[PDB]
């Protein structure tokens, strides 16, 4: 449990955080699909049909902090959806299609992120 | 509010705090008493007045009694954390037996009177560090070796292999075959000097067969070691030889299968439709997968064993070392920790039997 699992999976759409210092942080709805090369990310994919994908995405330059919060928070996230959801590692420029469907204008990379929790 | 992370290696306790990068303390998991007890380093440099034991065998503790002065020295000698102040994350080997479990949780919440623990599979937390929730951890350390097949965040017990082979019988091998140069390590001291000159010269071949040939033909494969007497030592293929005992078991006298037959045979274990994601996420922890060649080597022969539609990867981190402490110390500091660990109040109520 945790506030934005609270939120996660209610309706149909898409959620994605970013790992910030050992916490799960929403993202600007407005920087959907520009993800920084240096963070890592969860996404989840809510279907109505409510199915669950979730993946994490991991920059090339995050740190390990970053890219091992954002495993665990998926297994978190999962478990809290009661194991129903598909579970995707998405690594930067080898994603999958379906999570490069997911955004309109495609994927973009961004110089830099935020700092490492160590 | 800071929770300290203790991995209880069989041959090196690693402990820190929560959200470092690294185990500040890393010492042995010995225990010495005279002819009151003392603990890791202090009791190798006390040989002469005290008997040293390994209270940690092959990942599993088998004496209470010292095992209690190990976490004693961590906390009081090593960190100077009080353990009533702080909740611990404490690892366990996979298939750690029920009734070792709920001991250490007892002399946790009874004895040092922690307010909180939890306690997690190394193999676990070192996919975690890897970034991964899926994948085959190849985790060998000192004591003992096992592979642990994860999916979608979980271990699946029914795969574990488990492998005695492990870094101290590898000093071992590199001990005796070395008589054949005309050396006689044999005491706990000169272990220790042939445990260092292991980890600074062996490597993993290849191909073994080829390499004893090409070796053979000329003393390039040759280098030195300073010991600590001043006097210099010369390895030749015993550089190569002695790791490719965790390959050929034979070289030890053990029936028992390699690394390679052993991945394979835990990720068969697994059901087929699952088989890709294991194949494809190998990934190595532990000192003894520090050899230079090994992930070269795993992926040749485990790519031979595989179908030949299987991707194989062997991921091997720069930090695996310790990977199995980083982990703890990551899952440890997220937000969401609070509400995994067990508190000493629900334990006071509940009995050892909480932490499952
Ligand atoms: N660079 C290296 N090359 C080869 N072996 C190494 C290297 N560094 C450490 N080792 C060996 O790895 C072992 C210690 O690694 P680890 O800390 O993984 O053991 P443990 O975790 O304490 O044992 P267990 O995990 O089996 O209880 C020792 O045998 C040590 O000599
Ligand atoms: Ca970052
Ligand atoms: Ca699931
Ligand atoms: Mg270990």
């Amino acid at each position: 449990e945790h506030p934005e699992f609270l939120k996660a999976g209610k309706e149909p759409g898409l959620q994605i955080w970013r790992v910030e210092k050992f916490d799960l942080v929403p993202v600007p709805p407005n920087l959907y699909g520009d993800f920084f090369t240096g963070d890592a990310y969860v996404i989840l994919k809510t279907v109505q049909l409510l199915q669950y994908d979730l993946h994490y995405w991991l920059g090339n330059e995050c740190s390990q902090d970053e890219s091992g919060a954002a495993a665990i928070f998926t297994v978190q996230l999962d478990d809290y959806l009661n194991g129903r959801a598909v579970q995707h590692r998405e690594v930067q420029g080898f994603e999958s299609s379906t999570f490069s469907g997911y955004f309109k204008s495609g994927l973009k990379y961004k110089k830099g992120g935020v700092a490492s929790g160590f | 509010v800071q929770a300290l992370v203790v991995d209880n290696g069989s041959g090196n306790v690693k402990a820190g705090v929560a959200g470092d990068d690294a185990p500040r303390s890393v010492f042995p998991s010995i225990v010495g008493r005279p002819k009151d007890a003392f603990v890791g380093d202090e009791a190798q440099t006390k040989r002469g007045i005290l008997t040293l034991k390994y209270p940690i065998e092959h990942g599993i503790v088998t004496n209470w009694d010292d095992m209690e002065k190990i976490w004693h020295h961590t906390f009081y000698n090593e960190l100077r954390a009080a353990p009533e102040e702080h909740p611990v994350l404490l690892t366990e080997a996979p298939l750690n037996p029920k009734a070792n479990r709920e001991r250490m949780t007892q002399i946790m919440f009874e004895s040092f009177n922690v307010p909180a623990m939890y306690v997690a599979i190394q193999a676990v937390l070192s996919l975690y560090s890897s970034g991964r929730t899926t994948g085959i951890v190849l985790d060998s350390g000192d004591g003992v070796s096992h592979t642990v097949p994860i999916y979608e965040g979980y271990a699946l017990p029914h795969a574990i292999m488990r492998l005695d082979l492990a870094g101290r019988d590898l000093t071992e091998y590199l001990m005796k075959i070395l008589h054949e140069r005309g050396y006689g390590f044999s005491t706990s001291a000169e272990k220790e000097i042939v445990r260092d000159i292991k980890e600074k010269l062996c490597y993993i071949a290849l191909n073994f067969d080829e390499e004893m040939k090409t070796s053979e033909q000329s003393s390039d494969i040759e280098k030195s070691y300073e010991l600590p007497d001043g006097n210099i030592i010369t390895v030749g293929n015993e550089r190569f030889r002695c790791p490719e005992a965790l390959f050929q078991p034979s070289f030890l006298g053990k029936e028992a299968a390699g690394i390679h037959t052993t991945t394979f045979n835990s990720i068969k274990k697994c059901d087929v439709d699952i088989r890709k994601d294991l194949y494809g996420n190998i990934v190595l922890s532990g000192g003894t997968t520090m050899y230079e060649g090994i992930g070269e080597r795993l992926t040749r022969d485990i790519t031979t064993l595989a179908p030949s539609t299987m991707k194989i990867k062997v991921v091997a981190p720069p930090e695996r070392k310790y990977s199995v402490w980083i982990g703890g110390s990551i899952l440890s500091s997220l937000s969401t920790f609070q509400q995994m660990w067990i508190t000493k109040e629900e334990y006071d109520e509940s009995g050892p039997s909480i932490v499952h």
